[PDB]
DNA sequence: GGAAGATCGAAAAAAGCACACGCTGACCCGCGTGGT
DNA sequence: ACCACGCGGGCGGTAGCGTGCTTTTTTCGATCTTCC
RNA sequence: UAUAUGUCAGCGUGU
C-alpha cells in the first residue's frame, strides 16, 4: 500500500527517495518493456535478455543482496528490499514490534536526593507539567477554571498559579516508572512516588542506586507515566521500590548502605579510651544526645547508660527489660532510631557494612517490612548527618609509609642480586632463577603489606591516666578501609605499600616489580609497565558488553514461554543434591 | 636565562629538577611536514604530485605512434583567503596547472622521429590547501585528516599458535603484501606441504608458482636441497660424506673407514664420532645397498644404450630401480639430503602432490584458479601471470615495502624494482622453510617497527594517482581513435574525475572528519591522532584483543594512557610529545647518546626496529653533574624488557620525562600519583571542557600550557616585532621595527581578531587582546588570547576552593556540592552559538521568495522582522518565533504557503549575526547590501590606514626636499599639506625631485585605488551554491548557559560528577577567617579510585593561593617595591636545586610591579609530568605562607556553627566544566507527532519524541506481572490510533480506562509479508 | 494503508525465498542441483519438460 | 577384483555480532537518445 | 537542431568483488575399503 | 490528539 512506502515531502519541491518505490518502478519498467517486445514478435535473444533482466529486477525487489551484487541507488549503496526491512536488528520485528517508542515519557540526568524516602523520587516541575498534561486538562475542566480544551492549553502554557495546585493534586499518589538505559535485570525499572522539585535533574534515592547500577557521574534515567488504574495499581503493588527488597537472582538483599551511611555509622559507633565525659552515668539515650549536642561529652566516650529493650515472647507480645549497659555515647544515640523489637546487642559494637546489613536483616526477620523500611530510612538519615558532623577527610599524611619498607626492599634487592650472581656462575639456570626471583619479590611485597597494615591499624596511642595505651587507629584511610565504605586491602596496599609485581599483556610476570607507592612518585618505566594491565582490563571491559548482551538475548528467547501454570504435578522424581567438593574445598 | 615580553608578565614557578636538553618540537609539524611533501616540487620525484605524474605519464596509445608527456606542474594562487573561504563557505583550494606535450611521430616509419609536437598548459582541477594550523577548509568548515596506522608493505612470517590443527602443531605462513597489487601467501600444510594462495583464493601447491617461473624439477631440487653424491667404485658403494649429515641418526650399518671402526650398527652417531671423522677428514665411507632404498634421486638418469630413462627426478628408489641403474652403466648418482628435523622434504612432498608437470600446465592451472569460467589459453595465461606480479602498473611494492622486503631477507641493498622477481619468491620460500626447520623466528604483527603511519600527503597522493589513471584510460581511448592532426592537449584530458576524486577524499572519508573545537587542547589532540581504522585498515567490530594491547615498542612513540574508551580502544592513539616519523613512515623517538660513561647532548632519532639492539637508560636516572650515573645498577630496557644493567653497558638515555606521554596526558599535574585508568579518564575528559567567558589560569600546571596555546592557532601571535600602534577589542595595528621592515613597505601589521564566532561544537570562539597601547612586542609574542587561553597559557577550567568532606549525603556517590558564590560570580557560565539556515530554492512551479509579507501571521510576529524579511540583529527570539520570512508557491489546483524559518521549540537566545549568500543573477536585498557595505568599510579602513602612513612619509620627504631650497618651514605648516605639491621651486634638480615625488604620490594613490577596487570586486562577487537553490540566509543565536544542578563537572585527575545542589553561601563550611569553601567533594572517591594526584594538586594550590594572598596583602598596604622584590625572589628561589632560575634584580621596578599585580591572584606553579614537586617542597611552600604544613585546617559548619570534629583537607583545585549540560539533556512529551509508516512516536529531542521502550524493558516488565502496563505501553501509548484517541478522551473526562485495540505495527508487518508470495492472516476460529 | 495492488508479469518469475534459502525448496522438490536451477532460471541453458 | 557406500578434508556460503542518547550529511545527475 | 524525458546509478577491467572474526551447514573431490 | 514535513548512512557520548 502507498502509505507504507510514502513520499516524504521536503524543502521546496524535493521529495524523499524510497528504495521500495525505485524497485517497483524498475520492475514495472522491465515488465512493460517485456510486454512491448512480446507484442512486436522480437527475436529470441532480445526477449530472453528482457526476461532475464525482469527476473533479476524481481529478485532485487524481493531480496537485494541474496544473489549477486545488490542493486545500488543514487547514494551508491544497495537499496532496502522487502526482505531487508523485515529481518535483522532494524527490521519490523525487533525495531517496531518487540520494542517501540512510547508517549508520556521523559528523560533527564539523575542527582542524589538525601531527604527522599524509599518510595519517593524527585521530579522537576517542568517534566511533571509536560507529562501530566491531560490530567491537568481534565482537572481544570472539572473544577471549572476552563471551559474548553483550548483554554486549558493556554492556561498551562502561561503557567498560572492554579496550574501548580492542580499538578500537585494529580501527582499525590500517581507512581512513575524510573528506568535506566541498560536494563540488565528486573530491578532496572522501578515505580516511585513523585515529589515536585525545582532545578532540572531527577532526584533519586541513594539506597536504590545499587539496584540501578547507577552513579551520579552523568548517568541519565527515563521516566514513564502509567495511565489506567490497572497500570497504577501494578506499579504500586508489584514494581514499587519498597516491594523490591531481595534480589530475584539469589535472594540476597538489595538495599544496603554503600559509602557514606556506613562511614557515618562506623564513626558514631566507636570508642576512644580517653574522651570527653568518659565514665559518667546517663539516664538514657536522650541524655546522651543532649550531652553530645551541648558539647559536654564526646561521641566516643565510654559511659554507662540505662537501656530499655523490648523482646518478643512466645505469644508475640513485647516485653521490656531495663538495665545498665556499658556503651558509648554514639551507640546510645543510634539506639533511638532502632525499633522496639530489636535487641541492644546489634548496636553495641563498631558498625561496619556487614554489621549494618546484619542489623537490617534481623529487623526484617523479626518485625516485618514497614518497620524495616522505616529503619533503613532512619539509618540513612543518621549516617548522612553524622558523616557530615564528623568531617572526615583524606590528606597526604593519612597514607603512612612504614619505616621498614626501605630495609625490606634493600634485603629483597640483595637476595635477587645474589641469585643473579649464582646464575652468572652457572649453578642455576634461567627458569628456576626467574621462579626464585618472583618468589622473593612476592615475599617482600607480602612483608611490606603486613608491616604497613600493622602500622596503620594501631598507629594511635592514647594517654590514659598518664599511661600509653594502644587503640584502633582513627586514620581516615584506615577508617574507610575497615568500615567497608570504600577501598579494600589491595587498594590500600597500592596506596601505602609497594604496588607489587605486574604482568605483561601476554600474561607473563615481569621480573622487576613496582616498588613505588602511589603517595610516592612512580617513574616512567613503572607507569609504562602498569599501562599494560590497565589497557588489557579496559579493553576486556569494552569488548565484554556485546557478548554478554547476545548471550542474554539468546537466554531470554529460549526461556520466554516458560511460566508457572500448575500447583502440583504429584511427581515423585527429582534430583539429588549434595555439597560440592573437589579435593580440598567445600 | 632571558624571558620573553609575554612571559615576564607572569612567570610560572617551575619545580622541575632534571635540566632539559631538547626543546619541545612543533606539535602540528607531523600534519604540516607531510603536506610539505605533497605540493613541493621534487627534482627526483618519489614524493608528492611529481611521483604520481612520473608513475602515470607518459601515456601510450596502444602502439599508435603517438603519446603525451608531462613536463611540470604549478599550483596557482588561491582566489580567496582562508578567512574569506570560511565566511563565504567555499573550499580553500588552489588550481593545479600541468604542462603537457603531445608528440606525434612520422607515420609508416616505426623508427621515424617526431612529426609534430604540441606543448600546452592545462588546468587539471583545484586541490585543497592546508592552512597554517594543519587543517583544511572544506565547504566553509575546518576538517582534519588524521594519520592512519597500517601494516607496512613487505614480507611477514607468522604462524598460528597450534590452534586450527587441534594437535599442537604450528603451521607457518609467509605473506607478501604490496602497496598496490595482489597479496601472496605461502602456507605449511599439517602434512608438511607448501601451498600458495593469491588474493586469499583456493590453495595450490607451492611448486606450481615455481614451474610457472620457467623452472624445471631438477632446478627446483637443486635450489631447495643439498646433493649427496653416491659413486660406485671397486664394488664398495662409496659416497662423498659430510660428517654433519650424520648427526642425530641411528647407524643402520657399521661406519668404518681407513681400517678403523668408528661406529657400529645399532648405536646412534655421537658428536664425538663426528669430530673424529672430521679429524681423519674421511670422504669415502663404505655403505651397503640397503641404505640406498630409503633415498630419493635428485636428477633424471637416462640409459644411453636403450635411450629410455631409468629413473626420473624426485621419487623413492627401489631395489629393482637401483639394479637397473647399476646395470645401465652409470657410476654416479645424486640424492637429496633429507633430515628428520634439520632439513625436511617439504619441497619433494609438494612436488609429489603437485599435478602439473610443465610450465604451460602450471600456467593453465593458475589461470583456471583465478578465472574458472574462462577456458585456459596460452596468451591469456601468460598475460595474467605477467600482470599478477611482474607488471609495474598492476603490481607496485613501494620503496618502504622494498626496504622491508630486503631487510627481512638480510639483503645489504635497500633499493630495487617495485615488481617482484623469481629470486625474491625463492628467497621467501627458503626463509619460510628455514623458519619451519627452526632457524630464524616469526615476526610480530603488532610490533611498531612493522607498522607504518600514512599522513595526509600519502593518502592525497594515492587519490591523485587513482584519478590520474581514471583520466588516463579516457585519454588513451580518445587519443587512439581520434584524429591526431588537430588534437590540442587540453581537450584530451578531463579534470572532472580528478576533481571528483580529490573532493571525495577530502570531504567524505573515514579519516577526514570535523575538527573538534571545544578547546585548543581538543584541536591539538585531534590533529596529532593516529587511527588504525579507515580504508586498508582494521575495523571496530573485528579488531580483536591483541591489536588493542600496549606493545613495549610504544615507549616514546605512542601514548599508553591517551586513547578513547569504548569500542575503539587501542585503535585510536595520540602521538607522543617528541615522537616523529621516519622517511619511510616509521615512528622514531629521540635519545641522548652515552659515550665512555658520560651522557652527551647529541640527539639520535631511533626507530622501533633499531632501538632493540641498544640499551636505553631510563629518564629518571640520577646524574652527578658529570654525566655519570650514581647507582652502580641502572634500570634500563634492552630488548622489549626492563632490567638492571651496569653503568658502562648503557648506550642511550631518554631525552625527557615527558617522552612517554602525549600532549594531553602531559597537562595533568602529579600524573605519577594517579592510577592509569583514572589518568586515561582525566586525559579524555580534559579535551571536553567548554570555554568560559572568563579564562582562569591553572594554579598548578605542568609548564606545557604555553606550548599548547602558542602552537594552536587560537591565539594571535605577532609576526614581526614592534610597538602596539593601535589597540582595540576587535583589531590590533602594530608598527613594526625598522630592522624587520621590507623595502617599499608601509610598515604596519594588522590583526583582526575573531569575535564570537560559532565553532564546530556550537561553542563560542572569542579573541581578547592581552597588550596595551604603546607596549613593545617581539616576534612570537602573543597579542590576543583565544578561547580557553589566559596570557598565552591554556586555561580549560577554573580554580575552585575545594574541601574534601561528606556533607549530608549531597555528594553521595560522585555528586558535587557547589556554593552560590560560584553561580553569582558567573565563573562557569558558558556561551553557546547555534546557526539556523533557511534556503530559498527554485521549485518547478516557481521560485521561493524571501519577503517580509507572510500570510496567516499577525502583526506582532512580523514586528521583529525588518523590511527585507530578516530578523533584526540583537533581537531576543524565543521558541516558535519567526526569523526569516519565506513563501513557497502553492499547487496549480493567495497561492503562497508559509515555509518561513522559525526558532525550534525550547530554544532561546539573541541574534548576533546574519549572513546572506546570493547566487549570481539574483537581485540582492537591503540586508545583503548593508553587509557588503560594512565589509567594504572595514577593507577601506585598513587600506586607508596604509595609504595614510605611506602618504605621511611621502609628504615628509617632499617637505624635507622643499625646505632645502625654499627654506619656508615657518610658513609651510600654515598651508595644508596637499598645497605643498602644487608649489613650485626655482629651476634646478630640486624641481625635478619635486616632480618625481609628485608622480610617485599619484602612482601610490592609483595603486591604492586599484587595491580598493579589487577588494570591492571580491566582496561583491556573487556566491556559488548548489544547483536549484537561489538564496541562503544563516542566523546565529547566542545563549548564555549558567551552571545548575545536573551539569557535569570534572577534574584533571579523572574525578567527575554532577552538581547536586546549589547551596546558599551561609550554609558552606567556613574557616576561622570566615571564608566559605566553594566546592565540597567526597573523600570516598580517593581510596577506591587511586588518584592521589588530586590531593597533591589541592595541597599545591592551597600553597599557591597562600603565596598570592601574601602578595595581595603586601600590595594593599602600598609597601615599597623592595619588600615585594625580596618576597617574590624568596618565593621563586624555594625548592631543591630546581633548574629554573629567576633573577628579579634585572627586572625593572615597573616590571616587578606588573608581575606582582599578576601574581596577586595566586602564584602559578609548574609541575612536570614525572619531574614534579615532592612532598617536602610542597610543605616548604606551605610554610612560606601562613598555612599549616599538614594541608588540613579547622572548618566550622555553616548551618550549625559547630566545629567539625576532625581537620578537613581544603585547597584550590582546577575544575573543568564538561560539555554535558542538563538543560540540553532534558526531554518530556505527553502526546506529539507520530511517524508515518509505523504510526509510532518520533525519536530524539530536536523533534518532539518519546523514549524507546526497548526489548530489555519489555523483558523487565514481563519479569514482574505488569500485564496491563505492558499492554498500555505497546498499544494505547504507541500504535493504536483509536486507542490513543479513546485514552486521551477518557483521561480528559476523568476515566482511567483503556481500550487495547490492534497495534498498527502488526498490520504493517502483515502487509509487508503479504507483499511477498507468502499469505499470512488471522484466524477467528 | 490497507488496500493493495497487483502487477501482471509478462513471464513467470521464481521466488527468491524459495530459491536461495538453503535448503533450496525448488531443488529439493525437483531433486536436481541448485546450480542447474540457477542456470536454467537466469536464461543460460535449456531443460527438457 | 572392481563398483558402490563410507570417510576425510578443503572450500563455499550464510548468519550472528548489547542498550540508550546526541550530532552532521544527503534526499541528484549525467549520458543518451529519440522527440521536437 | 536543441532539448527535455528518462533511467538507472559500479569501478575498473580479457573480472570480480579477498587480505586482521566465529560458528554452523552444505557440497564436492579425493581416498579408502567391503563385499558379491 | 488529528495537526502542520522525516528516512537512511557516518561520527561521537555513557553503561
Ligand atoms: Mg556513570
Amino acid at each position: 500500500p502507498p502509505d507504507l512506502r510514502p513520499l516524504v515531502p521536503l524543502d521546496g519541491g524535493r521529495f524523499a527517495t524510497s528504495d521500495l518505490n525505485d524497485l517497483y518502478r524498475r520492475v514495472i519498467n522491465r515488465n512493460n518493456r517485456l510486454k512491448r517486445l512480446l507484442d512486436l514478435a522480437a527475436p529470441d535473444i532480445i526477449v530472453r535478455n528482457e526476461k532475464r533482466m525482469l527476473q533479476e529486477a524481481v529478485d532485487a525487489l524481493l531480496d537485494n543482496g541474496r544473489r549477486g551484487r545488490a542493486i545500488t541507488g543514487s547514494n551508491k549503496r544497495p537499496l532496502k528490499s522487502l526482505a531487508d526491512m523485515i529481518k535483522g536488528k532494524q527490521g519490523r520485528f525487533r525495531q517496531n514490534l518487540l520494542g517501540k517508542r512510547v508517549d508520556y515519557s521523559g528523560r533527564s540526568v539523575i542527582t542524589v536526593g538525601p531527604y527522599l524516602r524509599l518510595h519517593q523520587c524527585g521530579l522537576p516541575k517542568k517534566m511533571a507539567l509536560e507529562l501530566f498534561k491531560p490530567f491537568i486538562y481534565g482537572k481544570l475542566e472539572l473544577r471549572g477554571l476552563a471551559t474548553t480544551i483550548k483554554a486549558a492549553k493556554k492556561m498551562v502554557e502561561r503557567e498560572e498559579a492554579v496550574v501548580w495546585d492542580i499538578l500537585d493534586e494529580v501527582i499525590r499518589e500517581h507512581p512513575v516508572l524510573l528506568n535506566r538505559a541498560p536494563t540488565l535485570h528486573r530491578l532496572g525499572i522501578q515505580a516511585f512516588e513523585p515529589v515536585l522539585i525545582e532545578g532540572k535533574a531527577i532526584q533519586l534515592h541513594p539506597l536504590v542506586c545499587a539496584a540501578y547500577n547507577a552513579d551520579f557521574d552523568g548517568d541519565q534515567m527515563a521516566v514513564h507515566v502509567p495511565l489506567t488504574l490497572e497500570a497504577q495499581l501494578e506499579a504500586r503493588a508489584l514494581m514499587m521500590s519498597t516491594n523490591n527488597i531481595l534480589s530475584p537472582a539469589n535472594g540476597e538483599p538489595i538495599i544496603v548502605p554503600s559509602q557514606d551511611v556506613v562511614l557515618g555509622l562506623y564513626y558514631m559507633t566507636r570508642d576512644c579510651v580517653n574522651a570527653k565525659g568518659e565514665g559518667m552515668v546517663l539516664t538514657g539515650p536522650k541524655e546522651a544526645e543532649r550531652l553530645y549536642r551541648s558539647g559536654l561529652a564526646s561521641l566516643h566516650a565510654r559511659v554507662k547508660v540505662r537501656i530499655t529493650e523490648y523482646e518478643k515472647d512466645a505469644n508475640g507480645e513485647l516485653v521490656a527489660k531495663t538495665s545498665l549497659k556499658d556503651t558509648t555515647v554514639g551507640r546510645a544515640i543510634l539506639w533511638m532510631i532502632v525499633p522496639k523489637g530489636l535487641p541492644y546487642s546489634i548496636v553495641n559494637q563498631a558498625l561496619g557494612k556487614k554489621a549494618i546489613s546484619k542489623m537490617l536483616n534481623t529487623c526484617y526477620r523479626i518485625l516485618g517490612l514497614k518497620p524495616t523500611v522505616i529503619f533503613a530510612d532512619q539509618i540513612m538519615y543518621t549516617g548522612f548527618a553524622y558523616a557530615a558532623r564528623s568531617g572526615a577527610s583524606v590528606g597526604i599524611d593519612d597514607m603512612v609509609i612504614p619505616e621498614k619498607k626501605h630495609e625490606i626492599i634493600s634485603e629483597a634487592e640483595a637476595e635477587v642480586a645474589e641469585i643473579q650472581e649464582q646464575f652468572q656462575s652457572g649453578l642455576v639456570t634461567a627458569g628456576e632463577r626467574y621462579n626464585k626471583v618472583i618468589d622473593i619479590w612476592a615475599a617482600a611485597n607480602d612483608r611490606v603489606s603486613k608491616a604497613m597494615m600493622d602500622n596503620l591499624q594501631t598507629e594511635t596511642v592514647i594517654n590514659r591516666d598518664g599511661q600509653e595505651e594502644k587503640q584502633v587507629s582513627f586514620n581516615s584511610i584506615y577508617m574507610m578501609a575497615d568500615s567497608g565504605a570504600r577501598g579494600s586491602a589491595a587498594q590500600i596496599r597500592q596506596l601505602a605499600g609497594m604496588r607489587g609485581l605486574m604482568a605483561k599483556p601476554d600474561g607473563s610476570i615481569i621480573e622487576t616489580p613496582i616498588t613505588a607507592n602511589f603517595r610516592e612518585g612512580l617513574n616512567v618505566l613503572q607507569y609504562f609497565i602498569s599501562t599494560h594491565g590497565a589497557r588489557k582490563g579496559l579493553a576486556d571491559t569494552a569488548l565484554k558488553t556485546a557478548n554478554s548482551g547476545y548471550l542474554t538475548r539468546r537466554l531470554v528467547d529460549v526461556a520466554q514461554d516458560l511460566v508457572v501454570t500448575e500447583d502440583d504435578c504429584g511427581t515423585h522424581e527429582g534430583i539429588m543434591m549434595t555439597p560440592v567438593i573437589e579435593g580440598g574445598d567445600v | 636565562m632571558v624571558y620573553s615580553y609575554t612571559e615576564k608578565k607572569r612567570i610560572r614557578k617551575d619545580f622541575g629538577k632534571r635540566p632539559q636538553v631538547l626543546d619541545v618540537p612543533y606539535l602540528l609539524s607531523i600534519q604540516l611536514d607531510s603536506f610539505q611533501k605533497f605540493i613541493e616540487q621534487d627534482p627526483e620525484g618519489q614524493y608528492g604530485l611529481e611521483a604520481a605524474f612520473r608513475s602515470v605519464f607518459p601515456i601510450q596509445s596502444y602502439s599508435g605512434n603517438s603519446e603525451l608527456q608531462y613536463v611540470s606542474y604549478r599550483l596557482g594562487e588561491p582566489v580567496f583567503d582562508v578567512q574569506e573561504c570560511q565566511i563565504r563557505g567555499v573550499t580553500y583550494s588552489a588550481p593545479l596547472r600541468v604542462k603537457l606535450r603531445l608528440v606525434i611521430y612520422e607515420r609508416e616509419a616505426p623508427e621515424g622521429t617526431v612529426k609534430d609536437i604540441k606543448e600546452q598548459e592545462v588546468y587539471m582541477g583545484e586541490i585543497p590547501l592546508m592552512t597554517d594550523n594543519g587543517t583544511f577548509v572544506i565547504n566553509g568548515t575546518e576538517r582534519v585528516i588524521v594519520s592512519q596506522l597500517h601494516r607496512s608493505p613487505g614480507v611477514f612470517f607468522d604462524s598460528d599458535k597450534g590452534k586450527t590443527h587441534s594437535s599442537g602443531k604450528v603451521l607457518y605462513n609467509a605473506r607478501i603484501i604490496p602497496y598496490r597489487g595482489s597479496w601472496l601467501d605461502f602456507e605449511f600444510d599439517p602434512k608438511d606441504n607448501l601451498f600458495v594462495r593469491i588474493d586469499r583464493r583456493r590453495k595450490l601447491p607451492a611448486t606450481i608458482i615455481l614451474r610457472a617461473l620457467n623452472y624445471t624439477t631438477e632446478q627446483i631440487l637443486d635450489l631447495f636441497f643439498e646433493k649427496v653424491i653416491f659413486e660406485i667404485r671397486d664394488n664398495k658403494l662409496q659416497m662423498e660424506l659430510v660428517p654433519e649429515r650424520l648427526r642425530g641418526e641411528t647407524a643402520s650399518f657399521d661406519i668404518e673407514a681407513n681400517g678403523k671402526v668408528y661406529v657400529e650398527k645399532g648405536r646412534r652417531i655421537t658428536a664425538r664420532h663426528i669430530r673424529q671423522l672430521e679429524k681423519d677428514d674421511v670422504k669415502l665411507i663404505e655403505v651397503p645397498v640397503e641404505y640406498i632404498a630409503g633415498k630419493v634421486v635428485a636428477k633424471d638418469y637416462i640409459d644411453e644404450s636403450t635411450g629410455e630413462l631409468i629413473c626420473a627426478a624426485n621419487m623413492e628408489l627401489s631395489l629393482d630401480l637401483l639394479a637397473k641403474l647399476s646395470q645401465s652403466g652409470h657410476k654416479r648418482i645424486e640424492t637429496l639430503f633429507t633430515n628428520d628435523l634439520d632439513h625436511g622434504p617439504y619441497i619433494s612432498e609438494t612436488l609429489r602432490v603437485d599435478p602439473t608437470n610443465d610450465r604451460l600446465s602450471a600456467l593453465v592451472e593458475i589461470y583456471r584458479m583465478m578465472r574458472p569460467g574462462e577456458p585456459p589459453t596460452r596468451e591469456a595465461a601468460e598475460s595474467l601471470f605477467e600482470n599478477l606480479f611482474f607488471s609495474e602498473d598492476r603490481y607496485d611494492l613501494s620503496a618502504v615495502g622494498r626496504m622491508k622486503f630486503n631487510r627481512s631477507l638480510l639483503r645489504e641493498e635497500i633499493e630495487g624494482s617495485g615488481i617482484l622477481s623469481k629470486d625474491d619468491i625463492i628467497d621467501v620460500m627458503k626463509k619460510l622453510i628455514d623458519i619451519r626447520n627452526g632457524k630464524g623466528e616469526v615476526d610480530d604483527i603488532d610490533h611498531l617497527g612493522n607498522r607504518r603511519i600514512r599522513s595526509v600527503g600519502e593518502m592525497a597522493e594515492n587519490q591523485f594517482r587513482v584519478g590520474l589513471v581514471r583520466v588516463e584510460r579516457a585519454v588513451k581511448e580518445r587519443l587512439s581513435l581520434g584524429d591526431l592532426d588537430t588534437l590540442m592537449p587540453q581537450d584530451m584530458i578531463n579534470a572532472k574525475p580528478i576533481s571528483a576524486a580529490v573532493k571525495e577524499f577530502f570531504g567524505s572519508s573515514q579519516l577526514s572528519q570535523f575538527m573538534d573545537q571545544n578547546n585548543p587542547l581538543s584541536e591539538i589532540t585531534h590533529k596529532r591522532r593516529i587511527s588504525a581504522l579507515g580504508p586498508g585498515g582494521l575495523t571496530r567490530e573485528r579488531a580483536g584483543f591483541e591489536v588493542r594491547d600496549v606493545h613495549p615498542t610504544h615507549y616514546g612513540r605512542v601514548c599508553p594512557i591517551e586513547t578513547p574508551e569504548g569500542p575503539n580502544i587501542g585503535l585510536i592513539n595520540s602521538l607522543s610529545v617528541y615522537a616523529q616519523t621516519n622517511e619511510y613512515g616509521f615512528l622514531e623517538t629521540p635519545y641522548r647518546k652515552v659515550t665512555d660513561g658520560v651522557v652527551t647532548d647529541e640527539i639520535h632519532y631511533l626507530s622501533a626496529i633499531e632501538e632493540g639492539n641498544y640499551v636505553i637508560a631510563q629518564a629518571n636516572s640520577n646524574l652527578d653533574e658529570e654525566g655519570h650515573f650514581v647507582e652502580d645498577l641502572v634500570t634500563c630496557r634492552s630488548k622489549g624488557e626492563s632490567s638492571l644493567f651496569s653503568r658502562d653497558q648503557v648506550d642511550y638515555m631518554d631525552v625527557s620525562t615527558q617522552q612517554v606521554v602525549s600532549v594531553g596526558a602531559s597537562l595533568i599535574p602529579f600524573l605519577e600519583h594517579d592510577d592509569a585508568n583514572r589518568a586515561l579518564m582525566g586525559a579524555n575528559m580534559q579535551r571536553q571542557a567548554v570555554p568560559t567567558l572568563r579564562a582562569d589560569k591553572p594554579l598548578v600546571g605542568t609548564g606545557m600550557e604555553r606550548a599548547v596555546a602558542v602552537d594552536s592557532g587560537v591565539t594571535a601571535v605577532a609576526k614581526r616585532g614592534g610597538v602596539v600602534q593601535y589597540v582595540d577589542a576587535s583589531r590590533i595595528v602594530i608598527k613594526v621595527n625598522e630592522d624587520e621592515m621590507y623595502p617599499g613597505e608601509a610598515g604596519i601589521d594588522i590583526y583582526n581578531l575573531t569575535k564570537y564566532t560559532r565553532s564546530n561544537q556550537n561553542t563560542c570562539i572569542n579573541q581578547m587582546p592581552c597588550v596595551s597601547l604603546g607596549e613593545p612586542v617581539e616576534r612570537g609574542d602573543v597579542l590576543a588570547d583565544g578561547p580557553s587561553t589566559d596570557l598565552g597559557e591554556l586555561a580549560l577550567g577554573q580554580n575552585m576552593r575545594v574541601a574534601f568532606m561528606p556533607w549530608n549525603g549531597y555528594n553521595f556517590e560522585d555528586s558535587i556540592l557547589v556554593s552560590e558564590r560560584v553561580v553569582q560570580e558567573d565563573r562557569f557560565t558558558t556561551i553557546h552559538i547555534q546557526e539556523l539556515a533557511c534556503v530559498s530554492r527554485d521549485t518547478k512551479l516557481g521560485p521561493e521568495e524571501i519577503t517580509a509579507d507572510i500570510p496567516n501571521v499577525g502583526e506582532a510576529a512580523l514586528s521583529k522582522l525588518d523590511e527585507s524579511g530578516i530578523v533584526y540583529i540583537g533581537a531576543e527570539v524565543t521558541g516558535g518565533d519567526i526569523l526569516v520570512g519565506k513563501v513557497t508557491p502553492k499547487g496549480e489546483t493567495s497561492d503562497v504557503k508559509d515555509s518561513s524559518l522559525r526558532v525550534p521549540n525550547g530554544v532561546s537566545g539573541t541574534v548576533i549575526d546574519v549572513q546572506v549568500f546570493t547566487r549570481d543573477g539574483v537581485e540582492k536585498d537591503k540586508r545583503a547590501l548593508e553587509i557588503e557595505e560594512m565589509q567594504l568599510k572595514q577593507a577601506k579602513k585598513d587600506l586607508s590606514e596604509e595609504l595614510q602612513i605611506l602618504e605621511a612619509g611621502l609628504f615628509s620627504r617632499i617637505r624635507a626636499v622643499l625646505v632645502a631650497g625654499g627654506v619656508e618651514a615657518e610658513k609651510l605648516d600654515k598651508l595644508p599639506r596637499d598645497r605643498w605639491l602644487e608649489l613650485g621651486l626655482t629651476d634646478e634638480e630640486k624641481q625635478n625631485q619635486l616632480e618625481q615625488l609628485a608622480e610617485q604620490y599619484d602612482e601610490l594613490k592609483h595603486e591604492f585605488e586599484k587595491k580598493l577596487e579589487a577588494k570591492r570586486r571580491k566582496i561583491t562577487q556573487g556566491d556559488d551554491l548548489a544547483p536549484g537553490v537561489l538564496k541562503i540566509v544563516k542566523v546565529y543565536l547566542a545563549v548564555k548557559r549558567r551552571i545548575q544542578p545536573g551539569d557535569k563537572m570534572a577534574g584533571r585527575h579523572g574525578n567527575k560528577g554532577v552538581i547536586s545542589k546549589i547551596n546558599p553561601i551561609e550554609d558552606m563550611p567556613y574557616d576561622e577567617n570566615g571564608t566559605p569553601v566553594d566546592i565540597v567533594l567526597n573523600p570516598l572517591g580517593v581510596p577506591s579510585r587511586m588518584n592521589i594526584g588530586q590531593i597533591l594538586e589541592t595541597h599545591l594550590g592551597m600553597a599557591a593561593k597562600g603565596i598570592g594572598d601574601k602578595i595581595n596583602a603586601m600590595l594593599k598596604q602600598q609597601q615599597e617595591v623592595a619588600k615585594l622584590r625580596e618576597f617574590i625572589q624568596r618565593a621563586y628561589d624555594l625548592g631543591a636545586d630546581v633548574r629554573q632560575k629567576v633573577d628579579l634584580s634585572t627586572f625593572s621596578d615597573e616590571e616587578v610591579m606588573r608581575l606582582a599585580e599578576n601574581l596577586r591572584k595566586g602564584m602559578p606553579i609548574a609541575t612536570p609530568v614525572f619531574d614534579g614537586a615532592k612532598e617536602a617542597e610542597i610543605k616548604e611552600l606551605l610554610k612560606l605562607g601562613d598555612l599549616p604544613t599538614s594541608g588540613q585546617i579547622r572548618l566550622y559548619d555553616g548551618r550549625t556553627g559547630e566545629q567539625f570534629e576532625r581537620p578537613v583537607t581544603v585547597g584550590y583545585m582546577y575544575m573543568l566544566k564538561l560539555n554535558h549540560l542538563v538543560d540540553d539533556k532534558m526531554h518530556a512529551r505527553s502526546t506529539g507527532s507520530y511517524s508515518l509508516v509505523t504510526q509510532q512516536p518520533l525519536g530524539g529531542k530536536a523533534q518532539f519524541g518519546g523514549q524507546r521502550f526497548g526489548e530489555m524493558e519489555v523483558w523487565a516488565l514481563e519479569a514482574y506481572g505488569a500485564a496491563y502496563t505492558l499492554q498500555e505501553m505497546l498499544t494505547v501509548k504507541s500504535d493504536d490510533v483509536n486507542g490513543r484517541t479513546k485514552m486521551y478522551k477518557n483521561i480528559v473526562d476523568g476515566n482511567h480506562q483503556m481500550e487495547p485495540g490492534m497495534p498498527e505495527s502488526f498490520n504493517v508487518l502483515l502487509k509487508e509479508i503479504r507483499s511477498l508470495g507468502i499469505n499470512i492472516e488471522l484466524e477467528d476460529e | 494503508r490497507e488496500r493493495m495492488g497487483h502487477i501482471e508479469l509478462a513471464s513467470p518469475t521464481a521466488h527468491i525465498w524459495f530459491l536461495k534459502s538453503l535448503p533450496s525448496r525448488i531443488g529439493l522438490l525437483l531433486d536436481m542441483p541448485l546450480r542447474d536451477i540457477e542456470r536454467v532460471l537466469y536464461f543460460e541453458s535449456y531443460v527438457v519438460i
